[PDB]
């Protein structure tokens, strides 16, 4: 029943998102599309014809005009023309940034643009809310300068043949129907016969600033490598292409510092070669500053943080990768052989072979868990592998069992390869486990009592007193425990550091370690042979050798031995003497090969090493905790200050099977003839072919630079704690709060990403949280209390500077982005003067300090006529006033009373004496043009206008304007209601422009500013009048590089 | 219109390829294509840039057609 | 030159069809200047690399491919029978292997027992004699390095991708590898100046790519995953261009009907179209919104007259105009251009978001998609869902003025309508809907129902709705699901039909047969409702009822509509432009149910097509499928299995519906098998 429901699930949006696939998004991501180039006119300004011209008339014969010559020209040749933005409109591009910003001629709407950010409750097509003009601005302006971002192509040139110039070179445009360009780059060239407007101006320039003017031909027979060229263009966009190109020339490296690189990378085991002569200036924008990387590196985490789906495919991934270059390989047989010479008896209960031969059960898969555990020693920042529960006994076992004997053989094998750091507690735990009753020791309190599981210790705070003092177990009444507790203390391994990287291109992304320091759980000693054989001087082997002789020990005790047969303890320790001398190659192999394998692949990554430090037993140093921010407090601003309170913690166990790992330990074989200098060298050849780090490093400049311009944009509609410019405050704009802001942040992000064509995600993890207060720090803090904190100094960022610049100019350009400033006067003039409404007569206005006004404000209310007694209104002052006068209204004041407004005033405005001054600060305009002899009532346009305003949105205000004459004309009367404040008619360009002179209406020559270059003979040739007026011929640097991939230039030796 | 590049990389494997038929054999005993040598840098002279260092993507003569077609003027109506 | 285009390429049979301008590159004149370089068995040989690698490092390897350079595989036998090789014909021995075993080998002895040979065999391995090697350890990487340079390459496995396979020594020898796919037997090309080819390479500076930049546009998954990943990787080492670029670069110096071969008639060139919805509700205009429309065939605008100006979508009625529904009822749903939302369209003239004038700017992407949506295995009635609120007279009445080919596609006798269930009872189902409110408590009256359950926005409550549909499915599923059920299984015994429903859960609860659609609109449906006037219940009943059988239906994705459309129309149009001249006579066939006792003869399809694929046609097993005929208004029933869809043809474009009649006593059900009557000439 035309009620207009229904109409709610349009517009309104959906931002809830469910992101499971954060895996993909960290093996994985979309590199930014950083070159582009761009073969038109770097231009964004349009000049567009408003009113044809006056042509043929009967003043002037048409032999006079040019236009009837058909010669083309560099300028319309209307009545009135006009300056529109138009990004892009003559650019020729190979990739689209699809962030085009468009508008139309002035007589024509445009009311859009400026309703397209929050005006979801908006309901006319006509109307848009005015306290959001700022946002749709700061929008607009990202937008245009996004769309910019195009680097300059050089295409060709050919030498005039007509006397129009003194032989100057020409570039060609490509595409179809390159015709009409030529008129337009260079407005110098066209011929003068006339005495009209344009021809005029052509002939007050100087003629030898045209086509090309500098060049750098390097190679005799190649492309020169750049030019100069005088062509049409706009200062404001070669400014932004010019910092552009700075940023990627600042990012640039040559092939012999990627040779470099890479041969560093590999350790030696690949020789790559690069070229020795003259090149030709390649671009290959790789190298960017460590902060960067950090904070790339510091957003990483935060998506991981607290989650094991995310971070496990990453360990398989590098499992795999490990497995595919190691040259260890399980020994099928080599445990059951060396089990199968064991002597014992046939008469025996119980074999201790077939016990250890059903618990080991080496199912050759073992190694992809060993790799895992081996890839968790560069991720102890954020992910800790542990023994699983299920490895342990089940009761706590008994050391009168078999089984349980070697299951605990099996965990104190296992465990010193985690990077848990309260793992030495479980491994003396649980031997305790197993002994109680049999053999007793002091604990700290009744909780944690010598019957616990061994698993349940995983904290510095459980660590038992009587394990960190050894004198508390008693010599006597516990040899045994006492002395694997010495054992521990004594054998554990010992960490140790390793050196990799190329950081003079990759940079490194190290947080809390020395950059190109790699650190390990074990310690690291480099091979000094290529031809390995067995050896037995290992840490590891070491380890399990003092567990052999502690079970040995433990078998042969007087108080335990008589419950055993004579035989079964002699097959025991023959069993433990085989397993002390097997011979199996991985301790060797993780001593000595496993680093460098390590310090091989890691700079390869897709997400680079995070660790912390490792401590053997000092329980004081431990990590307990690690968080991040992304916030800041109410009132702290600095970012050391407020990290303490506002750390999200990050971590995350991950559970390994202790019987695989065992079983990788005693049964690694090498291959039959092993040359490591020859292996290495053969399998990792292919890996460094790969250029996946750099367009990691792209995309990680690009992570820094959008978060920078987010802060920069929000630092405008709300209040932040960063130092920030304020040129667009004059704009209305409302009280933003949280959810307006996470709005404006969500457009922005969707832009960017769509600028730079990511199909992923960005900047995601930050609109989590209010975005008023981001700020970037890591932490993580000991066991005694000590902290340490990182906080990545912020660099530069290109973007949000030139889009400050573009805020700039729009200060003073403001008009031709079809925006009035300041206020406008309602109020009745009838006359048949012809001054443009856009620039009154200073008599008609009026302001605060005039005197004999009335200022209104919050109190509106009315006080009807009686018996004939004119109505009152109260004044702020607490007087009553009639209808009459000049008054002066904040806008919001006529929106809440629309309808009681118009119905009271109206009237008075049309015929009585009333005049109003609205107060906007800014607005929308639209310009309707009429004929001069004709007569003209503008009060249809104005009513509409008035009884269109709403208390949420209003209508573009309308203007009109006469139309400019070249020749005498009569008169007739016009009303006129709606006038200007002050000037606003800048976006005016030219007035009967095909015409000697202009008689009747408002005059305006070739703006000669635009033009310096060409106007005035001193002025050098690289000169703009950037931030005041933007000019309409520049000289335009063009370049010819090249991008070629990194395997055409930098080719390996096989 | 080929890349300098491509064309030194190109003409190198045709003169690889008549040695071999020179030599009655499948595969040239002696290359001038897969060396040792990383001439990466090198140039060939190709038809893709005229004598002023610009694209020949649009042929001299079709350059001059569009530039200077713009200054001509017709008989007034 | 290199040139590489998102689909399949083949050296014989994508000349033949002009693929480049089915992108829309002119090329006029051919003079032998752009070859095509084979890539079908690269892509099988990706599908089946892709059983031992993943996707994303076997395309990283392939991409470093040189297409200009010429290499092959030479797959070779396992060691042992490679041994037993050389003992026969020891011609081939190759210069490198040990002289001992060269000389051994020779012996003409039998060897079975030397027991010196054995230990020699023992101590020898191909890479002694071979020296690029692939032995299914090799990353794809290392195989495209060593097919860069050097034209043989040598290899244990077949399991190789980048060039073709050639073979060492006879068959007899190979016994693990059984596949057939492009393994060369014993028995053993230049390059054009520009050379286009599926994929794309970085080899060289300058090998281009087509636009590719439409990765969702890609029909073929494979081609579709590896440009992504292409773009994903390397995005800013790629030379794109557009096609103008690559008719300019053909045609610079030169500028200043397919020959004669089958054709198939379900590819179809389809384009993106920009437009926008300018108001000019006054003198001057507005430029509200701009939007595109993604999946329109080329061979509709070419129909109906589509310039790039000012379009009006309306009548003087108000409602929109028949054209411009088609249009939109043809494409893949509509996207706003500024946020990259879905979009749907306002069919009412109702202030909030008004549609009245449009104006078209331009055609982006242009690519030959497939037709068959392949869920068409056998010839099967039709089921399509609509939601209520579809247009769906409109689209009868549209569809039934169709007589392009003398066949007059899909007559009105050959649709039924959603509702023809509804008044099999004399009580329908709507009167039985109206009455559940006496089973609500609190609810005295329909209107007391309508007001009850939506909030003053005709918006249901979310949670009354839910009790409505509480009562409301015991009487849909123990009213109208059997009664369905009789009605779809007489209905099929007219022939096929296209069956019209509101909820997918209605045709799977009536057991219904035959191929099963779920469709969508670009529109509001539910405003579609209260503006038609001469309702019996009352329009808010109405939308009710569509919000019932919204949460009635099942949880499956539903397509665009218009690839329903699409193959109902396209292949037709297309197949007029070459039938549209020849004698009907000839390019005309009959597909019909013999019954023996002039002589029995019911028909069952419809087939036009040229001449020589109706003789190809002629000689087919049809006698292999049976039915039972009764009967003019005859009727039957298919027993064993239905048609085949390919038996027809991947051309002769075909009638989807048929109804079932006698040409010119008592009734009989003998029995049929289908015979090709169609025709002597």
């Amino acid at each position: 029943e035309f009620i207009s429901s229904w109409q709610n699930h349009p517009i309104v949006q959906v931002s809830a998102d469910v992101e499971n696939k954060k895996t993909a998004q960290l093996l994985h991501a979309d590199t930014p599309r950083l070159v582009t180039w761009d073969a038109g006119l770097c231009t964004s300004f349009k000049i567009v014809p408003i009113v044809p011209a006056q042509v043929p008339q009967d003043v002037l014969a048409y032999t006079f005009f040019t236009s009837s010559y058909a010669i083309q020209s560099p300028f319309p040749e209307a009545a009135v023309s006009r300056i529109v933005v138009h990004t892009r409109w003559a650019s020729n591009v190979d990739f689209d940034r699809d962030s085009s910003v468009i508008m139309a001629p002035p007589t024509e709407n445009n009311i859009h643009l400026f309703k397209q950010l929050l005006n979801t409750e908006t309901l006319s097509v006509r109307g848009a809310n005015p306290l959001m003009f700022r946002a749709n601005v700061l929008h607009m302006l990202l937008e245009f300068v996004l769309d910019n971002l195009y680097l300059n192509r050089h295409t060709g040139f050919s030498q005039d043949h007509t006397p129009f110039t003194e032989g100057a070179n020409l570039r060609s445009l490509p595409g179809p129907d390159a015709e009409k360009w030529y008129s337009i780059m260079y407005p110098t060239r066209m011929g003068t016969p006339n005495v009209s407007k344009i021809c005029n101006f052509v002939a007050s320039c100087v003629r030898n600033r045209v086509g090309r003017f500098d060049r750098a031909q390097m190679m005799n027979g190649a492309m020169s490598e750049w030019v100069d060229v005088f062509e049409t263009s706009d200062a404001l966009t070669v400014s932004i292409r010019g910092r552009w190109m700075a940023r990627l020339a600042r990012m640039n490296i040559n092939p012999t510092e990627i040779e470099w690189a890479l041969t560093e990378c590999a350790q030696g085991y690949v020789t790559v070669t690069s070229p020795y002569a003259p090149s030709v200036n390649r671009l290959m924008p790789y190298r960017i500053s460590n902060a960067e990387r950090q904070i790339s590196q510091i957003i990483r985490i935060m998506n991981i943080g607290n989650n094991a789906t995310v971070i496990q495919p990453v360990l398989q991934d590098i499992s795999v990768l490990l497995q595919r270059i190691s040259p260890l390989q399980i020994d099928p047989t080599i445990i059951s052989n060396t089990m199968s010479t064991v002597s014992e008896s046939t008469t025996q209960t119980l074999s201790p072979a077939s016990s250890i031969l059903g618990k080991l059960r080496p199912s050759n898969s073992d190694f992809s868990s060993f790799r895992v555990a081996l890839a968790g020693w560069l991720y102890n920042g954020v992910v800790t592998t542990v023994i699983d529960d299920s490895s342990y006994p089940k009761d706590g076992g008994s050391v009168t069992s078999l089984e349980n004997l070697w299951d605990f053989f099996i965990l104190a094998l296992a465990l010193p390869l985690t990077t848990d750091p309260c793992a030495p507690v479980k491994a003396f735990m649980t031997l305790a486990n197993m002994m109680v009753g049999f053999e007793t020791i002091p604990m700290d309190n009744q909780i944690y009592t010598q019957s616990r599981r061994a698993s349940a210790f995983s904290t510095p705070h459980t660590w038992p007193r009587c394990f960190m003092n050894i004198q508390l177990i008693s010599p006597i009444d516990a040899p045994i425990l006492r002395q694997w507790a010495e054992i521990i203390h004594r054998y554990w391994p010992n960490p140790s550091q390793i050196r990799y990287g190329a950081p003079n291109v990759f940079g490194s992304a190290n947080l809390f370690t020395p950059p190109e320091v790699l650190l390990l759980p074990i310690d690291h000693q480099p091979a000094n042979v290529t031809t390995p054989t067995l050896d037995f001087t290992n840490e590891l082997t070491n380890w399990r050798a003092r567990v052999c002789e502690l079970m040995k020990n433990l078998v042969d005790n007087q108080r335990y031995q008589p419950g055993w047969t004579q035989s079964l303890v002699s097959s025991m320790r023959g069993t433990l003497d085989k397993l002390k001398l097997i011979k199996s190659m991985t301790p060797m192999y993780l001593q000595q090969l496993a680093p460098v394998e390590l310090a091989v692949i890691a700079p390869m990554l897709p997400f680079p090493p995070f660790q912390v430090p490792y401590v053997r037993l000092d329980r004081d140093r431990v990590p307990t905790m690690v968080g991040v921010t992304r916030q800041s407090r109410d009132t702290i601003t600095q970012p050391a200050l407020s990290l303490s309170t506002t750390n999200t913690t990050v971590g995350v166990p991950l559970a390994l099977d202790a019987r695989a790992i065992t079983v990788a330990l005693l049964s690694g074989k090498y291959p039959p003839d092993l040359v490591t200098n020859v292996w290495y060298a053969d399998a990792i050849y292919p890996m460094y072919a790969d250029t996946e780090v750099f367009s990691n490093l792209q995309r990680d400049m690009i992570t820094c630079e959008a978060v920078q311009t987010l802060v920069t944009l929000v630092a405008q509609i709300s209040e932040t704690q960063y130092p920030v410019d304020r040129y667009l405050d004059w704009i209305p704009s409302l009280r933003a709060s949280a959810a307006t802001a996470a709005t404006f942040a969500e457009w922005v992000n969707t832009s960017m990403k769509t600028a730079f064509d990511l199909s992923d995600m960005l900047l995601e993890p930050l609109l989590s949280g209010d975005p008023r207060m981001t700020q970037l720090a890591i932490q993580y803090q000991q066991y005694n209390g000590r902290t340490f904190n990182i906080i990545p100094e912020m660099p530069g960022s290109v973007i949000a500077d030139c889009v400050q610049l573009t805020a700039e100019v729009f200060n003073h350009e403001y008009n031709l982005f079809g925006i009035a400033r300041g206020d406008i006067i309602i109020g009745r003039v009838q006359s048949t003067h012809l001054w443009s409404p856009l620039a009154p007569p200073p008599d008609l206005v009026f302001d605060r300090d005039t005197p004999g006004v009335h200022i209104f404000g919050r109190d509106c209310r009315i006080s009807f006529g009686m018996n004939g007694a004119a109505p009152m209104i109260r004044d702020e002052t607490g007087l009553m006033v009639p209808f009459e006068g000049n008054w002066i209204f904040p806008l919001a004041l006529w929106q809440m009373n629309t309808r009681y407004f118009n119905q009271q005033f109206d009237a008075w405005i049309k015929t009585g004496e009333l005049r109003i001054r609205i107060e906007m600060g800014a607005y929308p305009y639209m310009l309707h043009y009429y004929d001069p002899r004709q007569y003209a009532n503008a009060w249809n346009l104005t009513s509409a206008w008035l009884e269109e305003i709403t208390p949420t949105s209003i209508p573009s205000v309308p203007f009109m304007v006469p139309i400019s004459s070249d020749h005498d004309i009569s008169s007739a009367p016009a009303v006129q209601y709606i006038i200007s404040t002050e000037y606003n008619d800048r976006s005016l360009f030219c007035t009967n422009s095909s015409s000697p002179q202009t008689i009747a209406g408002p005059d305006k020559h070739i703006p000669v500013e635009r033009y310096n270059i060409l106007t005035n003979p001193d002025a050098p040739p690289t000169q703009i009048q950037l931030p005041e007026v933007v000019d309409l011929y520049n000289v335009v640097t063009r370049y010819a590089y090249e991008t070629p991939p990194i395997t055409a230039v930098v080719m390996g030796v096989p | 219109l080929v890349n300098e590049h491509s064309e030194a990389k190109d003409e190198a494997d045709e003169a690889t390829k008549k040695q071999a038929k020179d030599t009655d054999k499948s595969k040239a005993q002696v290359t001038y294509s897969d060396t040792g040598i990383n001439n990466a840098n090198e140039l060939s002279r190709s038809g893709n840039v005229d004598n002023e260092g610009g694209s020949n993507q649009k042929p001299m003569s079709t350059r001059i057609a569009e530039a200077t077609s713009a200054i001509v003027s017709k008989h007034p109506a | 030159a290199y040139i590489a285009v998102p689909a399949v390429v083949d050296s014989r049979s994508s000349e033949a069809i002009g693929l480049l301008e089915s992108f829309g590159v002119d090329a006029g004149a051919d003079a032998n200047d752009v070859s095509y370089q084979d890539h079908d068995y690269v892509l099988d040989q990706l599908q089946y690399m892709l059983d031992g690698y993943e996707a994303g490092d076997v395309i990283d390897a392939l991409v470093h491919k040189n297409w200009l350079h010429h290499s092959v595989y030479c797959l070779l036998p396992p060691k042992s029978q490679l041994l037993e090789y050389w003992k026969s014909n020891p011609s081939a021995i190759p210069d490198n292997v040990d002289r001992r075993l060269r000389k051994r080998l020779m012996l003409k002895k039998d060897l079975r027992k030397d027991d010196e040979y054995n230990q020699l065999a023992r101590a020898f391995k191909i890479s002694d004699v071979y020296a690029p090697l692939i032995s299914s350890t090799t990353s794809p990487m290392t195989m495209i390095q060593n097919l860069n340079q050097g034209e043989i390459v040598y290899t244990t496995t077949d399991r190789v991708i980048g060039a073709r396979i050639l073979l060492y020594a006879p068959r007899k020898y190979y016994a693990s590898t059984l596949s057939f796919t492009m393994t060369k037997c014993i028995i053993p090309v230049p390059h054009s100046r520009f050379n286009v080819g599926t994929f794309p390479s970085i080899a060289t500076p300058k090998c281009f790519v087509m636009s590719g930049v439409d990765i969702e546009s890609i029909p073929n998954e494979f081609i579709k995953l590896f440009y992504q990943r292409v773009k994903s990787v390397h995005a800013n080492i790629l030379n794109d261009i557009s096609p103008q670029i690559v008719s300019d670069m053909i045609n610079r110096k030169r500028l200043r009907k397919r020959g004669a071969s089958h054709v198939d008639v379900y590819k179809v060139d389809v384009v993106d179209m920009l437009f926008e919805v300018v108001d000019v509700a006054d003198g001057l205009r507005n430029v509200s919104r701009k939007l595109t429309m993604h999946t329109v065939p080329v061979c509709i605008l070419e129909m109906l007259g589509i310039e790039i100006a000012d379009y009006c979508i309306r009548q003087e009625d108000g409602m929109l105009t028949d054209w411009f529904l088609l249009l939109t009822m043809l494409s893949d749903g509509l996207t706003d251009r500024r946020t990259h939302c879905q979009y749907l369209i306002n069919p009412s003239s109702v202030p909030p978001d008004v549609i009245l004038n449009i104006s078209i700017t331009g055609f982006i992407n242009r690519h030959t998609i497939d037709v068959m949506p392949d869920i068409y295995d056998f010839v099967k009635p039709i089921g399509a869902v609509l939601p209520k609120g579809s247009f769906k007279s409109t689209i009868m009445r549209v569809l039934d003025s169709i007589s392009i080919l003398g066949i007059q596609i899909m007559p009105r006798a050959h649709v039924v309508d959603s509702d023809e269930v509804g008044e099999q009872m004399e009580p329908t189902f709507e009167q039985a809907v109206m009455e559940i409110y006496k089973g609500i408590a609190g609810v005295d009256s329909l209107d007391d129902l309508i007001k009850w359950v939506l909030n003053s926005d005709l918006i249901p409550h979310d949670d009354r709705l839910g009790q409505l549909f509480q009562a409301f499915l015991p009487l849909a599923k123990d009213l109208l699901a059997p009664m369905a059920r009789k009605f779809y299984d007489n209905s099929m015994s007219e022939g096929r039909l296209l069956t019209f429903a509101h909820a997918d859960s209605e045709l799977l609860n009536a057991n219904y047969f035959g191929h099963l659609l779920r469709l969508k609109i670009p529109y509001i449906t539910e405003v579609n409702l209260m503006i038609r006037k001469n309702r019996e219940g009352g329009e808010l009943f109405q939308l009710v009822l569509s919000y019932l059988y919204k949460m009635y239906a099942t949880s499956a994705q539903p397509k665009w509509f218009g690839s329903l459309l699409r193959l109902l129309i396209c292949p037709w149009l297309h197949m007029e432009k070459l039938i549209g001249e020849a004698d009907p006579a000839s390019t005309s066939a009959e597909i019909g149910w013999h019954i023996p006792r002039e002589d029995g003869f019911i028909p069952y399809v419809s087939i036009r097509a040229p001449r020589l694929v109706i003789e190809e046609l002629m000689e087919k097993n049809w006698g292999q499928y049976h039915a039972q005929v009764i009967v003019v208004s005859a009727k039957a029933v298919i027993k064993g299995n239905h048609l085949p869809v390919k038996l027809v043809s991947r051309f002769a474009c075909f009638t989807l519906t048929a109804k079932y009649e006698m040409r010119l006593g008592r009734g009989a059900a003998y029995s049929a098998r289908l015979a090709f009557r169609s025709d002597l000439a």
